[PDB]
C-alpha cells in the first residue's frame, strides 16, 4: 500500500491566508507601479479557500493587506509555534507578483523561495516529515501565455509542495466578478475531489486541465500552472 | 474584464 501523509488530527493545521488587496501604498511609493491595480476579485477567492479548508478541518488564518515586512513577521510567528499536534501547514499567498518574487502592499518584493524556506525542518522542526503546502496566486512576470491548437533522517527541504498559479515569466489572471482562475479551479476540484479520497497531485493535474482550457480572448492569452514538490507520500486530505 | 495580477 502506498505511504500517505498521516491527516487526522483537529485541526489538521493552520491554513495561512495573506491576502493582498490594497495596493495604494505600492501605487504612492514604488515608480514603477504608479498604476498597480488594488486586486478586485480576490475577496472570493479567500472566500473560497476559507470554505474549502475549513470542511477539511484546517484552521483559517486570514491576514488581509499585509507589507514585505509583515509578511515576513506573520511567517516568524508561525515558524516559531508549536505545530507538534498539527499533521500539515498551509499557506495561500493572493498578491501581486514577478519572476521568482511576491509583491506586499506596499510594492516591495519578497522571492517565495524566502517565504517557503521558513518552514524546512531545521527552521521549524515541528513539523518535520510533515507536508508543507503552499499555493501563490501571482503573476510571474508580464509576458502572456500563447496557445497552440489541438532512526531516519530526511532532507531539510522534504514534503513540500508548491503550488504556482502560473510558470515562470507569464501571467496569471483575476476576474473582478469571479476570483483568480488558479485559485477557483483550485477549490473546485478540491471540494469534488477530496471526498472520494484523490491525493493532492491528482487534483492539481485537474486543475492544470481545466486552468488551460480558459482564454484570455483579448489578448489571445492562456494561463499554465505549474505545481513542484518534494513530498515523499501521497498527500490526501480526508 | 480580466486582469493580470
Amino acid at each position: 500500500l502506498d505511504k500517505v501523509y498521516q491527516m487526522k488530527s483537529k485541526p489538521r493545521g493552520y491554513c495561512l491566508i495573506i491576502n493582498n488587496h490594497n495596493f495604494a501604498k505600492a501605487r504612492e511609493k514604488v515608480p514603477k507601479l504608479h498604476s498597480i491595480r488594488d486586486r478586485n476579485g480576490t475577496h472570493l477567492d479567500a472566500g473560497a479557500l476559507t470554505t474549502t479548508f475549513e470542511e477539511l478541518h484546517f484552521e483559517i488564518k486570514p491576514h488581509d493587506d499585509c507589507t514585505v515586512e509583515q509578511i515576513y513577521e506573520i511567517l516568524k510567528i508561525y515558524q516559531l509555534m508549536d505545530h507538534s499536534n498539527m499533521d500539515c501547514f498551509i499557506c495561500c499567498i493572493l498578491s501581486h507578483g514577478d519572476k521568482g518574487i511576491i509583491y506586499g502592499t506596499d510594492g516591495q518584493e519578497a522571492p517565495i523561495y524566502e517565504l517557503t524556506s521558513q518552514f524546512t525542518g531545521l527552521k521549524c522542526p515541528s513539523l518535520a516529515g510533515k507536508p508543507k503546502v503552499f499555493f501563490i496566486q501571482a503573476c510571474q512576470g508580464d509576458n502572456y501565455q500563447k496557445g497552440i491548437p489541438v532512526t531516519r533522517y530526511i532532507p531539510d527541504e522534504a514534503d513540500f509542495l508548491l503550488g504556482m498559479a502560473t510558470v515562470n515569466n507569464c501571467v496569471s489572471y483575476r476576474n473582478p466578478a469571479e476570483g483568480t482562475w488558479y485559485i477557483q479551479s483550485l477549490c473546485q476540484s478540491l471540494r469534488e475531489r477530496c471526498p472520494r479520497g484523490d491525493d493532492i497531485l491528482t487534483i492539481l493535474t485537474e486543475v492544470n486541465y481545466e486552468v488551460s482550457n480558459k482564454d484570455d480572448k483579448k489578448n489571445m492569452g492562456k494561463q499554465m500552472p505549474q505545481p513542484t514538490f518534494t513530498l515523499r507520500k501521497k498527500l490526501v486530505f480526508p | 474584464x480580466l486582469q493580470p495580477x
